[PDB]
């Protein structure tokens, strides 16, 4: 299921992905199957594009805060005058 | 010049006072106010209307004592400089406000009129050059050595379950109910109203607080030991007279967390907590579910933490690592991490200087408080 | 059905309901569940106890008022349904739900379990022949009569930014965040909490609600207004108590522009607007930026939207004419062109009909609703 998004304008988007499936359907006949073929493709299609939309999510919030997070760790402000101001916690912590 | 620094823990129901670098407050007794009764007539008594320490003690149902920390709100100023002077007597410190620095106490919410004014105090009626004023929950983490943990303190009036992260505890995860204990042993002498007691005078309620301190714990199961008939121990009078217990000692303490008994909407200290849980980092969680900073004077009953634990296991899911870490010195506890404190040399900075203070007072402290 | 159709102006602080033709919801009370405090002893002590309207703006100090309607998303299903009741009650509809066609509508960004829940209420419960599930933001765009313009709700819960094009918005350019005066008003009341004003219970914190809709504005200067001193104009409470408000009034509404308040993982409301915006094509975004549409009742600030403009002029880039739209029936705009679009007889194919629901249940609205 390759996949190649390329957004470019300040910030490059070269998004590159696939699923790699394997199915395994029994052949009747050739309209019989050829639905059915096709209604694999179709749901691994649409399953995988939906996983895509959930990875939008899921990769917004776990991913960013993972690698950078979003807020610290108190998320409350970062004043650099008190952290400078009598070493704000390598005393004990 | 910075001498020796006075580390002076404000305790809600007791005040503690002593110099940095020691372990024990030499200089203590509770945090009250107290004025006479009558009138002496003859010689032989007191002067000065204004008793604290063995004077109190001694003349309990002479004086009409008061208290003037009201869950952190304090309104006795002058009197409280008074107290302090009384610690600043021959009795207690000996010294001057400009020759030692001082290390004050603190707990969260108060107002900034309150605080500017006891600098105002030191800074004009007394005159601390070197005055620092803080949480009192840092303090408890010096004593632990943890340096991430949910801090929640136990005195008479005063609840605030503060989860501190690394010496950083976060504002929006701050937990701040302070009741305690106070209308616990009102509720008490509410037994005694419906057992023929009353206890209006404070040292008359002192008695109570006494005995409150003394002859109460915590039943674990809630309902279960509050329908099962009590065995009401007859306590000792102070007089030499002796009355009942009954379910009070263990009935009473459960306003601690169903404060609905008072009715009052709240939620019980162990679900404040776990709402201080919930604005924090998960994995933060368990280290705070294992972090579990005990503070506070009314930390001192049977089965108090395991109750706590159960209602945490109410509270916590399962494959949760739950840890209690008591201390036994509790109130010295955060006045010996306030020695830890004051005892650091890069300190010297945010306190605010006598000429700080000249400068700008109120957003002198509060740049330098924040 | 040949009657009348009912308008759900689903609000999040405050709900409303109605009809078609009218242009005001033809019945009004906020969203709330206000459940009682004490226990009847006298015969004349009303019961079902939980109460709304009258009795509840009248014993605000004996009902413990909570909110289903968290995040815009309703938590007291069941006791929804019974206000929905209440509506159906004498009071409001008199009707039944097999009587009237009914609207309800819907904010962006909404999970389909509410829509599906809702939905088994509906036509199971309720049993109403003629409904579907709308949108909000479009229904404020019937009342404005613009077509390609971006609709901000000010709710209680819930903040949404919809870019819409002749009615249609791209389901993708839109924006939500559920966070608005609910929490805003309870951090300034943090404010007060400082200066002790922890008065906890949700009708005590109603009156606060009433001083955010009444005292309270957006300074256009951030720090310049903070930072100063202010004069601390008064406020009187039922009986008259006197609290002064200070620059709280603006400080608490920054949140909504400086989540870092709260700590909330959002980017200032503002923002995540002008991103809502910058989500379509640029001459799309020159067509928003001459139909900016407002709705809900946080839109009732000074400065509000003119530190808005001013925010939007630091951020978006030069030319962008800020053309926004600011009526008074905000909170009713959606209510509006829901009885517009009641009005509107074409809704027989968008609705859903009770056959419908017994053959797709909320299938068929995920299928119709955009
Ligand atoms: N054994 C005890 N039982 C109950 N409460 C106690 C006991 N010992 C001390 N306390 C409470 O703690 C108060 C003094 O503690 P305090 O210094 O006020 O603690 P905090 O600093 O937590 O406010 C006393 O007034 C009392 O109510
Ligand atoms: N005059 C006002 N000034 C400021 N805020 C207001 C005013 N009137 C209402 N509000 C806010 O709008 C909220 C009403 O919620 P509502 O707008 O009905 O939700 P929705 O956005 O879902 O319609 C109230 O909670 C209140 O905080």
């Amino acid at each position: 299921l390759k996949i190649q998004v390329h957004y470019y304008e300040d910030g490059n988007v070269q998004l590159v992905s696939h699923k790699d499936v394997q199915d395994s359907v029994t052949v009747s006949n050739e309209a019989q199957t050829a639905k059915e073929f096709i209604k694999i493709i179709e749901h691994a299609e649409n399953e995988y594009q939906t996983a895509i939309s959930e990875n939008y999510q899921t990769m917004s919030d776990t991913t960013f805060k993972a690698l950078r997070r979003q807020l610290p760790v108190t998320r409350t402000k970062i004043d650099w005058n008190k952290i400078l101001s009598y070493k704000i916690g390598k005393e004990m912590q | 010049i910075a001498n020796q620094p006075v580390v002076i823990d404000n305790g809600s129901g007791v005040i503690k006072a002593g110099f940095a670098g020691d372990q024990i407050p030499k200089y203590c007794f509770p945090n009250y106010v107290g004025r006479p009764k009558h009138v002496r007539v003859m010689a032989g008594a007191l002067e000065g209307d204004i008793f604290i320490g063995p004077k109190a003690e001694e003349h309990r149902g002479l004086l009409s004592i008061r208290y003037p920390m009201e869950h952190g709100i304090v309104k006795d100023w002058n009197d409280m400089e008074r107290i302090w002077q009384y610690v600043y007597s021959k009795d207690q410190l000996q010294t001057f406000s400009e020759e030692h620095p001082v290390l004050l106490t603190e707990a969260p919410l108060n107002p900034r009129k309150n605080r500017e004014r006891a600098a105002e105090v030191f800074f004009e009626t007394f005159n601390v050059p070197a005055l620092f004023i803080s949480m009192q929950a840092v303090l408890s983490l010096y004593a632990t050595g943890r340096t991430t943990g949910v801090v929640l303190d136990s005195g008479d009036g005063v609840t605030h379950a503060v989860p501190i992260y690394e010496g950083f505890a976060m504002p929006h995860s701050i937990m701040r109910i302070d009741i305690a204990g106070r209308d616990v042993s009102r509720f008490l002498r509410l037994y005694l109203r419906k057992e023929g007691y009353d206890f209006h005078s404070s040292s008359e309620f002192e008695i109570v607080k006494a005995i409150k301190e003394r002859a109460c714990y915590l039943s674990i199961n809630p309902q279960k030991d509050e329908t099962l008939e009590t065995e009401k121990a007859q306590y000792y009078l102070p007089d030499g007279s002796t009355i009942e217990i009954g379910p009070s000692r263990f009935r009473a303490p459960e306003l601690l967390f169903r404060p609905d008994l008072i009715g009052e909407e709240s939620e019980g200290i162990h679900e404040v907590l776990v709402f201080a849980i919930q604005k924090s980092d998960m994995d933060l969680r368990r280290t705070l579910f294992s972090n579990i900073v005990l503070s506070g004077g009314s930390t001192l009953f049977k089965g108090f933490g395991d109750r706590l634990l159960s209602e945490v296991k109410k509270l916590a899911p399962k494959d949760v690592k739950i840890r209690i870490s008591a201390p036994q010195e509790r109130l010295y506890s955060t006045w010996i991490g306030g020695s830890i404190l004051a005892s650091l040399d890069t300190f010297k900075k945010m306190w605010v200087s006598k000429k700080e203070y000249e400068e700008d007072g109120a957003r002198s402290i509060h740049r330098k408080t924040f």
